[PDB]
């Protein structure tokens, strides 16, 4: 379901070569009810990642802030 | 200048208990070998009793089935005393099937070649309802000593299908051990003590092999007394 | 299993000047301490060859 | 708001949920040990705060319960057991779940 | 002010262990002290341990 090759696809005439990483399946909808705690943890991780992305967008693109500041 | 004791007689008065007689033993060893052999035999022997069960249609130990005239707890308590001997393997599964009026006995257990029941007349549970039946499959494994049911859960091998039941392990084949000494024959001498050991076996252990294994255990563990 | 044991490992042999040795061994499986002690005590105290 | 009896309990793994069904009631004949959960009970907490994480999590996903607190009737420590009988008493105002 | 009440029945099998208060039928109390293995027991000349 997540790893196949052209040898197995030979039954389906091997429409795609082995090693392809393109999309080949989709899911209708996920309830995401019992996984509320995991979703909250992922949201916290995404908030941290967004803060890091903003830092990279501002300080890294501006080579930091070379000015006097407060520790 | 000592005399080696040798097995000379195995008096099997019945299928359950027997007597073993030792021949010339030097003075003073009548109570050394006798007590040591008694303790080894009563403590450490390989039993073959039941460990785990699963009934066809019950969810736990404390419920009751329809057709049997006694509780599942009572059937487990009576089953924990089953005397079964395994020869080939060390962990085997036996199946039971019975229907109709009449008590079910150990002789009604499937008896594939390796496994051999010793007391067919043993009763497990009665049956009263005509259209009632039990299909229990049973678990027998080797071991020695005594294992409480509480410690059996420590395996953590996903032993949680609700249909499983753990019974208190009781595999220790000997039940009552006795010994006594007496004056031996002449042998052109005197002051030799014959050791007579009466052993009460549940039925799964022959006397000569028991004595041989106990002596092997004692010698193997005493071989450590070769100091620095 | 069936025959696996706990063979004792002689931890130490404490020796007073010339005669008062104190041999200690550990582990020993339950029920074997009294048995081995009784066997050794009876075979050593009662019957062992020696001139007098 | 009222209380929730379902099995939706956070901060726990598959081991704690393995003893529970889809309705939040322990099985009949499960060998539980002291420190497990019998009935999954979660209490809704007040909003009491307003953060962008709230609009990110509960507004987008639609899970507007939205905060929960663990109040499950855990087994008292020191005792094992086997759940032999479970009783469900429901006043005839609340729609009973599947196990009831 | 209640929605539903759920009652469960736990069923423990209490075994014997040092600490259990035992007694006879008149006077002779006692707290069980040690689960001594059977081999150490004083045994009658027939072979049955106490």
């Amino acid at each position: 379901t997540k790893e196949i090759t052209l040898e197995a696809a030979r039954y389906e005439d091997e429409s795609l070569n082995l090693g392809d990483y393109v999309e080949d399946q989709i899911e209708s909808v996920t309830f995401d009810r019992i996984t509320t705690q995991t979703a909250k943890q992922v949201i916290v991780q995404k908030v941290r990642e967004a803060e890091r992305a903003m830092v990279v967008d501002q300080f890294r693109e501006h080579e930091g802030e070379i000015i006097t500041g407060v520790v | 200048e000592f005399l080696k004791p040798r097995l000379v007689d195995i008096e099997q008065v019945s299928s359950t208990h027997a007597k073993v007689t030792l021949e010339p033993l030097e003075r003073g060893f009548g109570h050394t070998l006798g007590n040591a052999l008694r303790r080894i035999l009563l403590s450490s022997m390989p039993g073959c009793a039941v460990t785990e069960v699963e009934i066809d249609g019950v969810l736990h130990e404390y419920s009751t089935k329809e057709g049997v005239q006694e509780d599942i707890l009572e059937i487990l308590l009576n089953l924990k005393g089953l005397a079964v001997r395994v020869q080939g393997k060390d962990e085997v599964i036996l199946t039971l099937n019975k229907s109709g009026i009449g008590p079910v006995t150990a002789a009604d257990i499937t008896h594939d070649g390796d496994v051999e029941i010793v007391k067919p007349q043993h009763v497990i549970c009665h049956l009263t309802d005509e259209n009632a039946s039990i299909s229990m499959r049973i678990k027998v494994q080797r071991g020695r000593g005594y294992v409480p049911a509480s410690t059996r859960i420590h395996s953590e091998e996903d032993e949680r299908p609700i249909g499983r039941l753990l019974v208190d392990a009781c595999y220790s084949p000997v039940e009552r051990i006795a010994y006594n000494v007496e004056a031996a024959r002449v042998e052109q001498r005197t002051d030799l003590d014959k050791l007579v050991i009466e052993m009460e076996t549940n039925g799964t252990i022959d006397p000569e092999e028991a004595i041989r294994r106990a002596a092997t255990i004692l010698a193997e563990q005493l071989e450590a007394f070769v100091d620095l | 299993s069936v025959t696996e044991f706990l063979k004792p490992r002689l931890v130490d042999i404490e020796q007073v000047s010339s005669t008062h040795a104190k041999v200690t061994l550990e582990p020993l499986e339950r029920g074997f301490g009294h048995t081995l002690g009784n066997a050794l005590r009876r075979i050593l105290l009662s019957s062992m060859p020696g001139c007098a | 708001g009222p209380e929730e009896i379902t099995a939706d309990i956070p901060n726990v793994g598959e081991a704690a949920l393995s003893k529970l069904d889809e309705s939040g009631i322990v099985y009949i004949g499960a060998e539980v040990t002291g420190g497990d959960i019998l009935v999954g009970k979660v209490t809704p907490k007040g909003e009491t705060q307003l953060t962008p994480e709230e609009k990110l999590l509960r507004a987008i996903f639609g899970e507007k319960a939205s905060d929960v607190k663990d109040s499950s009737l855990r087994v008292p420590n020191g005792v094992s057991g086997t759940v032999i009988d479970v009783q469900v008493f429901t006043r005839d105002g609340v729609e009973k779940d599947k196990r009831a | 002010g209640v929605l539903k009440i759920v009652k469960v029945y736990l069923a423990v099998k209490r075994r014997i262990q040092p600490g259990d208060k035992m007694a006879g039928r008149h006077g002779n109390k006692g707290v069980i002290s040690k689960i001594n293995p059977i081999e150490d027991m004083p045994y009658d000349e027939n072979g049955t341990p106490v």
